[PDB]
RNA sequence: CGCGGGGUUGAGCAGCCUGGUAGCUCGUCGGGCUCAUAACCCGAAGAUCGUCGGUCAAAUCCGGCCCCCGCAACCA
RNA sequence: GCGUCGUAGUCCGGAUUGGAGUCUGCAACUCGACUCCAUGAAGUCGGAAUCGCUAGUAAUCGUGGAUCAGAAUGCCACGG
RNA sequence: UGCCUGGCGGCCGUAGCGCGGUGGUCCCACCUGACCCCAUGCCGAACUCAGAAGUGAAACGCCGUAGCGCCGAUGGUAGUGUGGGGUCUCCCCAUGCGAGAGUAGGGAACUGCCAGGCA
RNA sequence: UCCUCCUAAAGAGUAACGGAGGAGCACGAAGGUUGGCUAAUCCUGGUCGGACAUCAGGAGGUUAGUGCAAUGGCAUAAGCCAGCUUGACUGCGAGCGUGACGGCGCGAGCAGGUGCGAAAGCAGGUCAUAGUGAUCCGGUGGUUCUGAAUGGAAGGGCCAUC
């Protein structure tokens, strides 16, 4: 599910996502999933999102995934005012801006591995593209 | 606060005395030093007492 | 809640910044540990308060084989 | 090492004098001499120096780096120095302790005439 | 003493005819030797400590310093400050005289004594050696203290590697393998 | 440790200091697990007993054999070698947190406070205590040698009729030998097994059994007389 | 040293059962006799000594008299 | 999850009191008494003191969690 | 009758082990008896409870015999 | 002035680590002895005192060498003060400032006052 | 109520029933000085000794330590050991910082006496920041300052203190 262990603090502020991604290349795999919109994306995500790339090649490739979501997310209970304190925390998410790579792949054809990412990104609620590895 | 408030006479006759603390557990001794009279002037040994 | 306590602030800082012409005596800066250190014409007390030691303007250098900042006060 | 913990050994001493702005009487006491200079308070300009090493002392003195040979460069030093006019002086341990014939080095030159 | 010049005399000219060594002081020599009894299970009480002193005071020609622990451990239930052995270093004419009285008159005494296993080095040409017993030296007869404290030599040598150790250490004859 | 059949052994004892003479023509053997009161005038040669007994002093005569399974502790009158500069835990302990009583070990906070010393009381000065709790601690202080023979030289002295009793029954369990040494003869006849009564002219009579046959003893060899006092006066 | 802390070192003069009498300083106080020195050392027969090992064929043939 | 309490052998309970020391009754096992079984007598065995953890040192002190048991959920 | 050991796990205790052997037997490993050297374990008189014995008996010491090539602390008899 | 060695500084890795060869006139370190003032919670290990038979082995100090450490542009990017505009949980335009990381590369320090060798 | 960190937007300051922790002491040495010393962790070898006890030498370079939370600091050590002592003094104080005020804090230097050090010098408590309670009313010791006709006294006042 991705959930970090042994977190130093359990709530965390809500921040802000600006500016530009920083892992914007393909770095192991040849294909690499880039994500060009902006926002925040769930720890349950990333996993609906890997049983659809797995399923896909279903034998074969390796499959990385480079981001974690390591964010605590808090939410207060149903019918409570507000005040008295922080919410608990619910789940975990991994902030995303543009031109971050989320998933990458080797091992497979190029047009299975388009398929198998477009399956991925109907999971995903941000828009995403396909990406190759290049020699810089 | 287990230190309890002491202070310390003059010898040199004169009605003159600091105040401190000290652990009558630990140290049940009777406290002297070599401190100042302003009244005389010198450095008269001081003793310990209620 | 369990939380939600704190201290009053304690106005820590340079006070006398670099080029004061300062008085004999005037606190230069308050400070916890040692982040600045005495020079010539300053002292520290035990609060590690840097105070002029003489009247002057002030100078910051970064004197030293540790590279310390130090505080210094010229004679003008 | 030797002369690393040495210099770690004096070195408050070599930076209090320096915050004072005193002239300071500085000492080396090596197996077979002993060196003794005076400089300013700013430590680069060196004014006056006496030493064993120095003929006019080692010819008096069968062997150069004993007590005996102390005596002989810290009053020579004190003669020079009090004809030049400086008699306001620091000693400085310099890290070897203030025993031996350092010592003797630092009484001669008391008594001969220089003020500390 | 007999050693030190047994030493200056021919080991000297032995091990630079060995060693093709260039300078005469490039020989590697003997600097210090050091006696340790780490009593352990003296928490209890301390005349294991004061009998483990006498012990050590009887073997060499000095008294012994206590050292104590450095480190609190609990797998040993032992906390920092603990008195926990006795060591005693000895330079010089002790050294020879200690060392004269071992190979002399102390290891051949050992019991199933078979000699020294040579292998034992730090890499640094610094030997060590336990003994097991104490009553392998005519200081103490036997019926005076109750346990029999083993304890352990160290000879320190300024060899830079550790052949060179061993060939000063087999040109007084040790009981090597 | 466990004890033999032999125990202690004397065979005409003899004891002078110049011309008053304490112990003269004395011998006894004492059996295993027994109790034995010693009784008599004030400075009759009691303490000196125990001092030939445990390596202090020599009798003019000699031939006071001791067992080979024999470990001793003793336990003297004043209590003057220990300073009144030291906590409870660093007088008895050693400083030490464990205790090696004999032959099994024990935790020093645990053992001293066996003897009515919790964790507060544990760091009083031994000057800044009363006489009670300095005979206690004398007592765990030099009870620690986990030997079988007790040579106690009152140990009565100070103490309440509650750690008596704690005492009389203490001293009942305990497998080894114990000869005590008091001058309280309500104590001792709760506990007493052996007699060692001192006489006129330096008489040591020996004695088996407990005071209450003591006493039908000498009214076997029965003498009536009943003038004890002078009581004089201090001044006139 | 430090004046009168450790005990004494006398120059004692061991000997040996063969006798290898020499001059060496102890904290004896007295000259001890004790066994062999290492003038009379097992360094060149309790080697071959100490093996005790080996042969049950040769003891076969030494029951074989038959 | 708003507030409290508790978790100690196979069962029921002490000891959590301000830190160094695991206890009672029943139950189990092995002998004895009896024609045999109960009852009774003697001897012995056992619990990581709920769990993840956080003082030389804790079952006790502190927090995370699990379970169970109570209480409160009022004025419109 | 004479000595020694002087109350100690011992000059008590003879278990269990490592070697060397002798016999009967076609054959001694599982599985015999005994001998020699060394090794020297529990054990310091025994909880609740329980057994025999009235006289040459109880207690203690030794000898023999049936089975049987070899293999009794058992069984059956005899005396002090 | 050349040349090398010692003491006190300036400036704090472009100056510090590592690899190799080097020097014993003088100076420096080990070195020899320690009874002596002096010291070892044991020891001339260290700190001291007497000296000088050897040695540059160790340790210093010299150079040589790009395995490190270290310094490091130009250009671009991120951010951002003021003024405007968008589909405005984010951006864009005019103007002013302008990183960080990284690349090219530079890289075995320079030096100022005294005493002592040698020439 | 007090202390430390973040929110706090690179001077100071800045709220919430915002996010995480502590205090209501200790020390007669755990203070002052004069000497002296430098940690964690790992590798190899070494009696009972082991994953880890003491010893020996190598790497390591403060990942160590501080009387107790956090932050800043500390090698000239503020960390560790020893000797001698009481400056954990009296009267003052140029000049500053911080508060609406009550108040709180820092401070060279002057006068009297003192400790350490051969001296230069250092010392008006502790590495710093928490360890705390105005006034009234009383208690204790000193002080001719006043003392209701005068001489005393009572009671006040002043200093130290509960
Ligand atoms: N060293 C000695 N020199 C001289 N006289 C001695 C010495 N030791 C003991 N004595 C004498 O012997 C006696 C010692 O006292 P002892 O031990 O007999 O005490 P006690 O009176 O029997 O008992 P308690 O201790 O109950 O008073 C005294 O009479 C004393 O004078
Ligand atoms: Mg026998
Ligand atoms: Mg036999
Ligand atoms: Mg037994
Ligand atoms: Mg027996
Ligand atoms: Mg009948
Ligand atoms: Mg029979
Ligand atoms: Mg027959
Ligand atoms: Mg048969
Ligand atoms: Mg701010
Ligand atoms: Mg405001
Ligand atoms: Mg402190
Ligand atoms: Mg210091
Ligand atoms: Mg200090
Ligand atoms: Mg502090
Ligand atoms: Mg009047
Ligand atoms: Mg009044």
């Amino acid at each position: 599910m991705l959930q970090p262990k042994r977190t130093k603090f359990r709530k965390m502020h809500k921040g802000r996502n600006r500016g530009l991604a920083q892992g914007t290349d393909v770095s192991f795999g040849s294909f690499g999933l880039k994500a060009v919109g902006r926002g925040r994306l769930t720890a349950r995500q990333i996993e609906a999102a890997r049983r659809a790339m797995t399923r896909a090649v279903k034998r074969q490739g390796k499959i990385w995934i480079r981001v974690f979501p390591d964010k605590p997310i808090t939410e207060k209970p149903l019918a409570v005012r507000m005040g008295k304190g922080k919410g608990n925390v619910e789940y975990w998410v991994a902030l995303i801006q543009p031109g971050k790579v989320l998933y990458e792949m080797d091992g497979v054809p190029e047009e299975l591995a388009r398929e198998a990412f477009k399956l991925a990104a109907a999971k995903l609620p941000i828009k995403t593209t396909f990406v190759t590895k290049t020699v810089m | 606060g287990i230190r309890e408030k002491i202070k310390l006479v003059s010898s040199a006759g004169t009605g003159h005395f600091y105040t401190t603390t000290k652990n009558k557990r630990t140290k049940p001794e009777k406290l002297e030093l070599k401190k100042f009279d302003p009244v005389v002037r010198q450095h008269v040994i001081y003793k310990e007492a209620k | 809640t369990r939380n939600g306590r704190d201290s009053e602030a304690k106005r820590l800082g340079v006070k006398r910044f670099g080029g004061e012409s300062v008085l004999a005596g005037s606190i230069i800066v308050r400070q916890r540990g040692t982040k600045f250190h005495a020079g010539a014409n300053v002292g520290c007390g035990r609060d590690h308060t840097l105070f002029a030691k003489a009247d002057g303007k002030v100078k910051f250098e970064v004197k030293g084989p540790k590279n310390r900042k130090f505080i210094s006060i010229e004679a003008e | 090492d030797k002369k690393s913990a040495r210099i770690r050994r004096a070195t408050r001493a070599r930076r209090k004098l320096q915050e004072l702005g005193a002239t300071r009487l500085v000492v080396h006491r090596t197996p077979r001499h002993i060196y003794a200079q005076v400089i300013a308070p700013n430590g680069s300009e060196v004014l006056v120096a006496a030493s064993t090493v120095e003929k006019a002392i080692a010819e008096q003195l069968k062997y150069t780096g004993n007590k005996d040979a102390a005596a002989a460069v810290g009053k020579a030093v004190a003669e020079r120095a009090l004809e030049k006019g400086i008699k306001d002086v620091s000693f400085d341990r310099s890290g070897f302790q203030y025993h031996g014939r350092v010592q003797a080095l630092a009484d001669a030159a008391r008594e001969a005439g220089l003020q500390f | 003493a007999k050693l030190h010049d047994y030493y200056k005399d021919e080991v000297v000219k032995k091990l630079m005819t060995e060693f093709n060594y260039n300078s005469v002081m490039q020989v590697p020599r003997v600097e210090k030797i050091t006696l340790n009894m780490g009593v352990g299970e003296a928490i209890a009480d301390k005349k294991l400590l004061d009998n483990a002193a006498a012990d050590l005071a009887a073997i060499s020609g000095q008294k012994p310093l206590i050292t104590k622990a450095r480190k609190s451990v609990a797998g040993f239930k032992i906390r920092q400050g603990y008195p926990i052995g006795c060591k005693v270093t000895l330079r010089g004419e002790r050294m020879w005289e200690f060392f004269e009285r071992l190979i002399t008159i102390a290891v051949p005494r050992i019991r199933d004594f078979r000699g020294l296993s040579a292998k034992s080095f730090d890499g640094r040409g610094n030997y060590s050696m336990g003994v097991r017993e104490q009553i392998i030296f005519p200081e103490i007869d036997y019926d005076k203290v109750d346990r029999v404290r083993g304890l352990d030599i160290t000879i320190t040598t300024t060899a830079k590697s550790d052949e060179e150790g061993r060939a000063l250490l087999a040109a007084f004859d040790f009981p090597f393998r | 440790p466990r004890l033999g059949d032999k125990v202690l052994e004397v065979s005409n004892l003899r004891k002078s200091y110049g011309d008053r003479l304490l112990i003269d023509s004395l011998s006894f053997s004492i059996p295993k697990g027994a109790i034995v009161g010693i009784i008599g005038p004030n400075g009759a040669g009691k303490s000196t007993l125990f001092r030939m007994i445990s390596g202090q002093e020599q009798p003019d005569s000699g031939t006071i054999t001791l067992g080979e399974t024999v470990k001793l502790a003793s336990v003297d009158q004043f209590r003057d070698s220990m300073d009144n500069s030291k906590t409870v835990w660093e007088e008895v302990s050693g400083g030490l947190d464990i205790m090696k009583i004999g032959n099994t070990e024990m935790p020093s906070r645990a053992y001293v406070g066996r003897f009515n010393f919790k964790g507060v009381d544990q760091g009083k000065r031994v000057g800044e205590l009363s006489g009670g709790e300095r005979g206690r601690l004398h007592l765990a202080k030099l009870l620690q040698v986990g030997g079988n023979m007790l040579l106690l030289d009152q140990p009565t002295n100070d103490l309440d009729i509650e750690t008596l009793r704690a005492l009389e029954n203490a001293l009942l369990e305990f497998p080894g030998c114990a000869m005590v040494i008091s001058h309280d003869r309500w104590f001792l006849d709760r506990i007493a097994t052996h007699i060692l009564d001192y006489q006129d002219e330096g008489k040591v009579e020996f004695f088996e059994g407990n005071f209450t046959e003591y006493e039908e003893y000498k009214k076997r060899t029965l003498g009536a007389d009943a003038l004890e006092p002078k009581r004089i006066k201090y001044k006139r | 040293m430090k004046k009168d802390i450790h005990p004494k070192y006398e120059e004692i003069t061991a000997s040996c059962s063969c006798g290898n009498v020499m001059k060496i300083r102890s904290t004896v106080g007295h000259d001890l006799n004790l066994d062999v020195c290492s003038k009379c050392h097992p360094f060149f027969t309790g080697k071959q000594r100490d093996v005790a090992t080996g042969g049950r064929v040769d003891r076969f043939n030494k029951r074989f008299n038959i």
